């Protein structure tokens, strides 16, 4: 299981936002992680990664990892999940599975500038 | 082929693998044992659509290319074929890759499972090293 906070975030044309993704299993490890958005109004998610006013954070000894996004806009509206990767030697069922997981969710709402 | 004990000692101690990323020789030794009983052709198919490949069996869905394996990734970029091999060093190169990923030999189960914990320098007794 992979815990995504907040839920929910409303924010202004300008400011940035923190996404969190916490794996919580004893035995897997975190070796990087993913994030993708859903357009308001649609089902598709499509990939978001590090550059630009997209920053990562992953930090393998607390199995967590974060996505900030800068300089927000109502383009940046939508909803986000993680998807952890667990990397492994031989195979391990376990840890497979959990390389299958999402976070609940974030729903983005940015509102327009004035 | 299937490798002795003190055979697979010496070509993994030839191949670096002594104290490696800290991990004496005999960790080595003991999870080719229970990984693949020392047969360098051991596959074993898994039910994500990967495969398990060679004597430190290799998972197709990070570390070589299949072709067959779902969402996979290929990061000691090679073929899965060169893990079959009747000569090590393919698998050792990558070992050394997975070693070094972030969780030690943790990353092979059959040494989390029959090797950490357990007297893994009885697995070099009577080898001429």
């Amino acid at each position: 299981r992979v815990d995504q906070t907040p839920q929910r975030i409303t924010k202004e044309t300008g400011e940035s936002l923190t996404i969190n993704c916490v794996v919580r299993d004893s035995r897997c490890v975190l070796s990087t992680g993913y994030w993708y958005r859903k357009p308001p109004g649609s089902r598709n998610e499509e990939s978001i990664s590090d550059g630009g006013r997209y920053v990562e954070t992953v930090n393998r000894g607390s199995k967590s990892f974060s996505l900030r996004i800068n300089d927000l806009t109502v383009k940046d509206s939508g909803t986000y999940r993680c998807k952890p990767e667990s990397r492994y030697g031989s195979y391990d069922a376990v840890c497979a599975a959990l390389n299958d997981q999402y976070g609940g969710g974030t729903v983005v709402t940015v509102n327009a500038a004035a | 082929k299937v490798f002795g004990r003190c055979e697979l000692a010496a070509a993994m101690k030839r191949h670096g693998l002594d104290n490696y990323r800290g991990y004496s020789l005999g960790n080595w030794v003991c999870a080719a044992k229970f990984e693949s009983n020392f047969n360098t052709q051991a596959t074993n198919r898994n039910t994500d659509g990967s495969t398990d490949y060679g004597i430190l069996q290799i998972n197709s869905r990070w570390w070589c290319n299949d072709g067959r394996t779902p969402g996979s990734r290929n990061l000691c970029n090679i073929p899965c074929s060169a893990l079959l091999s009747s000569d090590i060093t393919a698998s050792v190169n990558c070992a050394k890759k997975i070693v070094s990923d972030g969780n030690g030999m943790n990353a092979w189960v059959a040494w989390r499972n029959r090797c950490k914990g357990t007297d893994v320098q009885a697995w070099i007794r009577g080898c001429r090293l």
